[PDB]
Parts: structure tokens; C-alpha cells; sequence
């Protein structure tokens, strides 16, 4: 609907009189902000403007999954609601906001004018630890999503922020790392444009690799007399392992194991046997 | 056997199902036996973990839920074939390794 | 004169982007690898050599 | 528990460029073209067009 001119800038620590440069999830320069009391799908963070008494976050909100609510009579409390509280734990006691959930906290920043730009304080780290993928207000208000960008800010009040993937110029500034430009010509990074999607592509490969009857064999050779079997044509899940096999050890050298759910390789060789504790 | 999987970057049904650490952990972890005091010798199985999950955790995430699962998201009703409880117990044993 | 001060900057360019292909002592020469390998935390030792 | 049986399997992988036979449990997606996009093609994540 409409457009958020150069509003929604929060500080992502102490500095000042740095022209610090930093790349995060942030609202890009003109962009479209919506306008409205439905579900409000979260994303990555939201800019919320606008009676408006509080919010309330969650996944489901229908009391099969913890979800937040702020409200003012202040109390935030995380709970399992209906749309009554069990089995729970947070409890505590011109309009902008800006409200991010990273690494379990939820950052809530806020800001008021009367009526431009303004840098939105932090108000709140709350360590709530939920999975968010809705929320509603509680009682005109404009909602905006935020993007993964980079910006390059002032500096500790923030005064005058700008973003570098909207035009050329904006470019330039912050490949300069400057807010002031002499007359001249210049080359610049690309700052323009960064992927979005991404493109998996797997061999057709179905049959699932059989982890579960090697170690659930009745016999394992002796140590001297290690066999080895090469294993081939499988997909290598370790996740319907979890059932069984508690694994007392599994160092891996080289990969990652993390990463052994998105690696391909082109020869698997398990060596098996028995020793000592 | 699960203490091994409370630190970054590992993996595993506590690491990615149940409690994940950040990649920028800055901290310290303390763990200690409390074999006598938490085990029992018919079985302690006051204690859950969760097993399935369709994703897994970001850091610092909690699952409090209890819903049926299925690998092939049907609409499961009671536990069965294709219908598991995503939380099993642990069954500490006081003569367990 | 001319043609050497052509070759010597031909020869500077192709030297500087062949030293890509050295590793420089870690896993590998190319982060598409590494970083699809190894974790953050662990690839960032070869990240900054 | 040092004097008790413990069941060892040593996996070894080769990251070659020959046809794979082991991959992940991941989902294959419909190729986007033209356009600076992230890729995973067999384990070989990269940004390209």
C-alpha cells in the first residue's frame, strides 16, 4: 500500500562517531509497508506503526504451542493460551516498534514521535525461546517486513542511516564509507542485488541406507579382524537412528557433522569391530 | 552418553531436537552424576526427551508440545502404526552403565 | 621497451589470479568446499587463513 | 566401563568428482536460471547464475 520513506532503523553494544557499516535484517528505504485484525504471518522480524493496547506472538495460538503476550492495563507473559495458562515460564510486570526473535530472544525496540526518521532504542531482550510464525494486536496500523541487508550507520544516538541497495548513490556513499562526496567519478562493489532462493539439486536416489541391521548384528568381528563393506546407492539418514544407538562417541574428521545431512559423497567404506572401553 | 552433545556444533537428538547451543556460545557448561539421587531401581521415567521433530531447533529454542506425530503428516489420532509420540522417557536404572 | 612494459603487466595479472589456486596451508583453495564441509565455527580457521 | 565391549564402525568418505552414491536426506528443487541464486548441486553450494 503505501511507502515507509526512511523509517525503521533500530540499533543492531556502545559506540559513537564510528560510521560503523553492518549487514542484518533490516527495512529497505521506500519499500511497501501494508495497512490495516487478522494473523499476521512474522517472517524475520517485523516494523509495526500506527488505541493499540499490546501484541501477541506465536506459531499456532491455540494452545497447542507457547505464545507471548504483551499487553498494558505492563505484563508480558509466554504461556500456552487458548487464542486458562499451563504449563509455562517468561512472566514479568507516532508510535514505532520493531520486534525480531533471534537465537530465543525476542528484541523489542520502540520509538515515538508526534506526528521524517528515527532511530528506534531497545527496549527489550526477553528470553522467551519460542518459535514465531504469527501474531495479532490487541485493542490504522502499518506493518512492514524486514529483509536481510546492509546498512551503514552514523553514530551514541544514531543520526542519518543509509541504505546502500537502493540506488547508486547510495552505493557509492557506502562503498566510501562516507556521507560526504567530492565531485568525481568512482568504481563500486556490488551491493546492488544478493540471492533470495536457492537451488537444490540431488541424485534420485530413494532407498534408504541400512545403518539400523549393521549395528543391530548379533556378531562384530575381533579388532585383528576388522571387515569392511562399502556402502552405496543409500541415503544416509543418522536422524532414524535416534530411536536406539545412543552413540557413545561420534568424532568425525574432515566434514562436519552437522553438514552429514547435505553432503554428497562418492564412496562410503565402514570398517567394524569390537574393542575395549 | 548425551552429555557430549551440550556444546556448539554438535549433533544429535538433545542438540538439534531438544536444547541447541548458538555457534557464538560464551559460556560454561556443568554437568554432574546424580545417579543416586535421580535413578531408582524399578526405573525413574519421570524424565522425557524429545525424539522426532520435523525441523530442527534454532539456538536457545524450547518445544513444549505434545501432538502426535507422523513421518507423512496425516492426521493422526492415537499412537500406532505411523502415529509415534514424539516424547520418550528415559528409564534411568540405578545398575545401568 | 613498449612490449616489455605490456608483458610485465599481463604477467602480474595472470600471477595474481593463479594464486587462487593455492590453499595457503588449509583445507582446500575454494570456500564453496569448505564452507559445505565444515561448520561455521571450525571453518572460520580456514575462512581467515 | 573401561573393561566392557564397545561396537566401533569407522566410516571414511571420498569427495571426488565421480558420480555420488551416498547423499543426505535433502530435497531436490526446480532450477532457477538467469538469476544470482543460491545452489547446492550434490553437496557443491555456491552463489552463481
Amino acid at each position: 500500500q503505501f511507502l515507509s520513506s526512511h523509517r525503521g532503523v533500530y540499533y543492531p553494544i556502545f559506540r559513537s562517531n564510528v560510521l560503523h557499516l553492518v549487514q542484518d535484517h533490516f527495512l529497505p528505504f521506500d519499500s511497501n509497508v501494508t495497512r490495516f485484525n487478522p494473523i499476521i504471518p512474522f517472517r524475520d522480524g517485523i516494523y509495526f506503526a500506527a488505541v493499540i493496547r499490546g501484541w501477541v506472538f506465536g506459531s499456532t495460538m491455540n494452545n497447542k504451542s507457547q505464545s507471548v503476550i504483551i499487553m498494558n492495563n505492563l505484563v508480558i507473559r509466554a504461556c500456552n493460551f487458548e487464542l486458562n495458562a499451563f504449563n509455562c515460564t517468561f512472566e514479568y510486570v507516532l508510535r514505532e516498534f520493531v520486534f525480531r526473535n533471534k537465537d530465543g530472544f525476542l528484541h523489542v525496540y520502540s520509538g515515538y514521535q508526534p506526528i521524517g526518521f528515527n532511530a528506534l532504542k531497545p527496549i527489550f531482550k526477553l528470553p522467551l525461546g519460542i518459535n514465531i510464525t504469527n501474531f495479532r494486536t490487541l485493542l490504522a496500523y502499518f506493518v512492514g517486513y524486514l529483509k536481510p541487508t546492509t546498512f551503514m550507520l552514523k553514530y551514541g544516538t544514531i543520526t542519518d542511516a543509509v541504505d546502500c541497495s537502493q540506488n547508486p548513490l547510495a552505493e557509492l556513499k557506502c562503498s566510501v564509507k562516507s556521507f560526504e562526496i567530492d565531485k568525481g567519478i568512482y568504481q563500486t562493489s556490488n551491493f546492488r542485488v544478493a540471492p533470495s532462493k536457492e537451488v537444490v539439486r540431488f541424485p534420485n536416489i530413494t532407498n534408504l541406507c541400512p545403518f539400523g541391521e549393521v549395528f543391530n548384528a548379533t556378531t562384530f568381528p575381533s579388532v585383528y579382524a576388522w571387515e569392511r563393506k562399502r556402502i552405496s546407492n543409500c541415503v544416509a539418514d543418522y536422524s532414524v537412528l535416534y530411536n536406539s544407538t545412543s552413540f557413545s562417541t561420534f568424532k568425525c574428521y574432515g566434514v562436519s557433522a552437522t553438514k552429514l545431512n547435505d553432503l554428497c559423497f562418492s564412496n562410503v567404506y565402514a570398517d567394524s569391530f569390537v574393542v575395549k572401553g | 552418553d548425551d552429555v557430549r552433545q551440550i556444546a556448539p556444533g554438535q549433533t544429535g537428538v538433545i542438540a538439534d531436537y531438544n536444547y541447541k547451543l548458538p555457534d557464538d556460545f560464551l559460556g560454561c557448561v556443568l554437568a554432574w552424576n546424580t545417579n543416586s539421587k535421580d535413578s531408582s531401581t524399578s526405573g525413574n521415567y519421570n524424565y522425557l526427551y524429545r525424539w522426532v521433530r520435523r525441523s530442527k531447533l534454532n539456538p536457545y529454542e524450547r518445544d513444549l508440545s505434545n501432538d502426535i506425530y507422523s513421518p507423512g503428516g496425516q492426521s493422526c489420532s492415537a499412537v500406532g502404526p505411523n502415529c509415534y509420540n514424539p516424547l520418550r522417557p528415559y528409564g534411568f536404572f540405578t545398575t545401568a552403565g | 621497451k613498449l612490449q616489455d612494459v605490456v608483458n610485465q603487466n599481463a604477467q602480474a595479472l595472470n600471477t595474481l589470479v593463479k594464486q587462487l589456486s593455492s590453499n595457503f596451508g588449509a583445507i582446500s583453495s575454494v570456500l564453496n568446499d569448505i564452507l559445505s564441509r565444515l561448520d561455521k565455527v571450525e571453518a572460520e580457521v580456514q575462512i581467515d587463513r | 566401563v573401561g573393561h566392557q565391549p564397545y561396537r566401533v564402525v569407522v566410516l571414511s568418505f571420498e569427495l571426488l568428482n565421480a558420480p555420488a552414491t551416498v547423499c543426505g536426506p535433502k530435497l531436490s528443487t526446480d532450477l532457477i536460471k538467469n538469476q544470482c541464486v543460491n545452489f547446492n548441486f550434490n553437496g557443491l553450494t555456491g552463489t552463481g547464475v
